[PDB]
RNA sequence: ACUCGUGAGAGACUGCCGGGGUCAACUCGGAGGAAGGUGGGGAUGACGUCAAGUCAUCAUGCCCCUUAUGUCCAGGGCUUCACACAUGCUACAAUGGCCGGUACAAAGGGCUGCGAUGCCGUGAGGUGGAGCGAAUCCUUUCAAAGCCGGUCUCAGUUCGGAUCGGGGUCUGCAACUCGACCCCGUGAAGUCGGAGUCGCUAGUAAUCGCAGAUCAGCAACGCUGCGGUGAAUACGUUCCCG
């Protein structure tokens, strides 16, 4: 996978640690990527406890993936950014075992939203 | 380029530069800092040190190049490749 | 914006009005007809040694409070930002949000 | 000889009040009139950025409208004329005599 | 005489209509030097079919605004009203041909942030 | 189309031919607005389809308009959480509106040089059964039979 | 009918026949065939021999086009190159001559993309 | 007299009729009418959210510079290019290209500005200045798509116009870096575009032209408006998004 970093000010390394730990979600995405953006940025605030902010956006065949981190240094950011991103790709798998749980089952047991109707005669049973 | 009405556009510092400079028959190093003069026929002989922005390069004119601008001769930015 | 470029702007205004109003125009009479003789005349030589404050393209409408030098209206001489909220308060006669 | 009198305002109550009370003067000093012909209204229209930074898909439109009456004598006694110089009208609107 | 308007976005007529024969002057031009479509000439003589008063009034028409089709409805709907103003009792059959409707479709206003009257810029979310 | 049916369009009938269907088809040819290019496009295939076959051309177009009107359609239906192929019978204006854009669309995909041309061409074979908008209403039809297993759902 | 060492095409009005001469674009076409007399609208089966006799000669009167021309072109793009002049580098390394930005666009000079 | 311009007013209120309705809200249909059920479109954006954006419109607490991080000037840069992303324009043509004739708009702008007739150029344009603070004059009397006639005959072409060579015009003190336009020549990719994805329910989408602000000139194919021609479709909420 292919990535490139938008950083800002000062955050020397940052660029091939970021690209380097997020290259390596290509495998985990279960559909080919598109684009991937990572974005870093500073407060200028001395104040912040958490001043580093990381963002990422990844095009997972149209489907839209995107995190926001806050740390106190460029690692710490990226660490926090590819945890976020493996746990919103785990979410977004919807290949068949990751939506095996959820179609209907049984015939008369259990009850979903997309749950086949029961078929009704015209006459009441009696 | 500059309309024919108006003629050809030389700055006056180093035009009376190069009329005290021919008038002698002896060429030395010009100093010059109006990269938008035009070459005229009494440059032939004459080197122009024309600014780039940090330094001056020496130019010596032609019968080629007449009728351009010394600017076209000090290339300003520097590229060698990615 | 800055009160140096505030004020500079207006010394470009005085110096035009003295110089630009007979000096830098009669040159350009001069060298409009072909005819003229402008060649040895060195109108174009002489309209160069006036300085380049007389020339009015050296000139730059600012806000004429603000010093704003972007988003300017001619009508009022006024920025974008000023228009508005002055035209709010009812201070330019007869202006007034649109609907149609 | 007949002259031609211009209302310009940008209310237009402030110049049907100017141009009834000048048809009303005129009349009293023995004049023929034309009667308060309409103009067409001059509308001036800007568009202006609502945001001092970026935001530029929010815009606010502003126009100023003016409006336009012709007022035409006859008979220029000098009476009419005195009296035409002795009009006191408000601020807004103005007068163009011709 | 009897003279009525018709107005089609932004296309006004005037019209005076005098018993004559099937003569259609149109400033001065026939209906084959102006509208030259065969379309437009029907919708023209759509209120003289329908009352089937067709060359039996000489039409005198003034026409400024529009397009030819804008023009043609609003001369359409000025042969509606001067027909409704020669011979009240026709009402019925015009009306319910809906000749005697304004039609109020005008050019919808441009709005600002969209290129055009809806048009929407494309929005791209990667 | 979530509270209700929207209603429909009244388009009037053609002066020349009298005829709700060719204006249908004028306005299934219309393109960028152009209406008086495709009303010249249309009443051009319909004069060479009756110089080529000599009678009317209004009859010999309803002909081409049942030989390609389709009656069986199939639509992907999601019941009970899984999508299949289901046909699905057509109504009568949606038939005629599926048969002119087939026999618009195939007749731009022809190679008479000229729209009017391919046009009446395409007309013609319709009306005979050869064009390839009855060969599309084959294939639909028989998509349509080979999934009558989804039929009841 | 060889024109100028040019096999003109099968058949073609005059002046676009005219047009495949290096040196001949479409106005140039049409005056020529103005000023020498030919018809305009003839096409090139059609032409008899002192008809290209009377072309060739008229042309190689008061025009210059296909060798020279295009040696011309070259003497003169060399010549820029050789006096180091800015469009001489921008022609070195085959870059957009005229103040086209090259930051996305300008394709045409720098041929087709490559990936790297 | 008819338009039109701009002032005042009338006119749609489930006002009436019939049916459902708790005789209630509300709803369906009909009459009248230009318009029927908040007629169409605008302006108007609740408490708050996202420490969203803006110390570079402006103001401002605190900190910092003050022979400088202030201030003046010339030159250069913001236009750099192996690439990536995004918004657009032009095309890949015959529902078209080119040539000739010919018909219909709205809105807006103009004083050291609009600038006509005329004359000179092939053309940008040059000379000249009529009349206009403008429902008057100029933007041509205003358009293009449109209609008619002729030609091209399915080709990388009479498509497409990039790039490049030469020659000019205008503005500006000055078009080298780095303006626009005009003429001659040159004639690239491009044969309708993968995964995926966007806008739009009617005078809408599509397409065509016109104007304005900024502005000496323009990178305007951008933005804000104006009118011309004008479709298809909606069975219905299972799925996608909010």
């Amino acid at each position: 996978m292919d990535v490139d970093v938008s950083t800002d000010g000062e955050l020397p390394g940052a660029a091939e640690y970021a690209r380097e730990k997020i290259g390596r979600l290509s495998r985990r995405a279960h559909r080919p990527v598109l684009h991937a953006r990572v974005r870093l940025t500073r407060h200028g605030d001395p104040a912040v406890e958490r001043p580093v902010i990381a963002q990422a956006n990844l095009d997972v065949n149209g489907r839209q993936v995107r995190a926001q981190v806050e740390g106190v240094n460029a690692r710490e950011a990226v660490d926090r950014l590819e945890a976020r991103l493996r746990s919103r790709l785990e979410r977004i798998a919807e290949h068949w075992e990751a939506r095996r749980g959820g179609v209907p089952a049984e015939a008369g047991r259990e009850w979903r939203h997309e749950s086949e109707p029961a078929r009704r005669p015209g006459y009441f049973p009696r | 380029p500059r309309s024919l009405k108006k003629g050809p556009f030389v700055d006056d510092h180093l035009l009376k530069k190069v009329d005290v400079q021919n008038e002698k028959n002896t060429k030395q190093v010009i100093k010059t800092w109006s990269r938008r003069s035009t070459i005229i026929p009494d440059f032939i002989g004459h080197t122009f040190a024309v600014h780039d922005g940090r330094k001056h390069v020496p130019v010596f004119v032609t019968e080629a190049m007449v009728g351009h601008k010394l600017g076209e001769f000090a290339p300003t930015r520097t590229f060698k490749g990615h | 914006a800055k009160k140096s470029k505030i004020v500079k702007n207006e010394q470009r205004r005085e110096l035009v009005q003295r110089y630009a109003e007979r000096r830098a125009e009669l040159k350009r009479t001069i060298r409009d007809p072909a005819s003229s003789p402008e060649r040895r005349a060195a109108a174009v030589s002489a309209l160069q040694r006036l300085p380049r404050d007389s020339s009015p393209v050296r000139l730059r409408n600012r806000d004429v409070v603000d010093g704003r030098p972007r988003g300017h209206l001619r009508k009022f001489g006024l920025s974008r930002v000023r228009v508005r909220e002055m035209a709010h308060r009812g201070e330019l006669p007869g202006v007034r949000k649109a609907s149609w | 000889q007949k002259i031609r009198i211009r209302l310009k305002a940008y209310d237009h109550e402030a110049i049907d009040a100017s141009a009834r009370k000048i048809v009303e003067t005129v009349t009293r000093t023995g004049a023929s009139v034309v009667g308060p012909v309409p103009l067409p209204t001059e509308k001036n229209v800007y568009c202006v950025i609502r945001s001092p930074h970026k935001y530029k898909d929010s815009r606010e439109h502003f126009e100023m409208r003016t409006h336009k009456r012709l007022i035409d004598i006859l008979d220029p006694t000098p009476k009419t004329v005195d009296a035409l110089m002795r009009i006191d009208l408000p601020a807004s609107v103005d007068v163009n005599i011709q | 005489p009897i003279q009525t308007v018709g107005r089609r976005k932004e296309a006004v007529v005037r019209v005076r209509l005098v018993p004559g024969t099937g003569q259609f002057n149109l400033d001065g031009r026939t209906l084959e030097n102006y509208f030259p479509n065969k379309v437009h000439q029907q919708l023209i003589k759509a209120p003289l079919v329908t009352v089937d008063r067709v060359d039996q009034f000489d039409i005198y028409a003034h026409l400024d605004g529009g397009g030819p089709s804008g023009q043609a409805g609003a001369l359409r709907l000025a042969i509606a009203r001067a027909l409704i103003l020669v011979q009240p009792e026709d009402r019925p059959a015009l009306k319910k041909a809906g000749f005697l409707t304004r039609d109020p479709r005008a050019i919808e206003r441009k709005k600002y942030g969209l290129k055009k009257a809806r048009k929407a810029p494309q929005y791209s979310k990667r | 189309p979530r509270k209700g049916p929207a209603p429909k369009r009244p388009l009037v009938n053609d002066p020349v031919y009298g005829s709700q269907l060719v204006t249908q088809l004028v306005n299934k040819v219309l393109l960028e607005g152009k209406k008086s290019l495709a009303e010249r496009i249309v009443y051009g295939a319909l004069e060479q389809a009756r110089e080529k076959t000599g009678t009317d051309p209004v009859v010999t177009l309803k002909r081409a308009l049942d030989n390609v009107k389709p009656a069986l359609e199939v639509r992907s239906r999601r019941v009970g959480g899984a999508t299949y192929q289901v046909p699905v019978e057509v109504r009568p204006d949606r038939s005629t509106t599926l048969a002119l854009r087939w026999l618009v669309n195939f007749s731009r995909q022809r190679r008479e040089k000229t729209m009017v041309e391919r046009l009446a061409n395409e007309i013609l074979d319709a009306s005979n059964g050869l064009g390839a908008s009855v060969k599309r209403r084959e294939d639909t039809h028989k998509m349509a039979e080979a999934n009558r297993a989804f039929a009841h759902y | 009918a060889r024109l100028v060492g040019v096999d003109l095409p099968r058949d073609k009005r005059m002046e676009i026949a005219l047009t495949y001469i290096y040196g001949i674009g479409r106005t140039r076409s049409n005056e020529i065939l103005a000023a020498t007399g030919i018809d305009k609208n003839m096409r090139t089966k059609d032409l008899t021999d002192d008809q290209v006799t009377v072309l060739r000669d008229y042309i190689e009167g008061n025009l210059k086009v296909e060798g020279d021309l295009r040696r011309e072109v070259q003497a003169d793009i060399r010549r820029k190159i050789e006096i180091g002049c800015y469009q001489g580098l921008r022609h070195r390394r085959g870059l957009p001559v005229r103040g086209q930005r090259t930051k996305t666009n300008a394709r045409t000079r720098k041929g087709p993309k490559r990936t790297i």
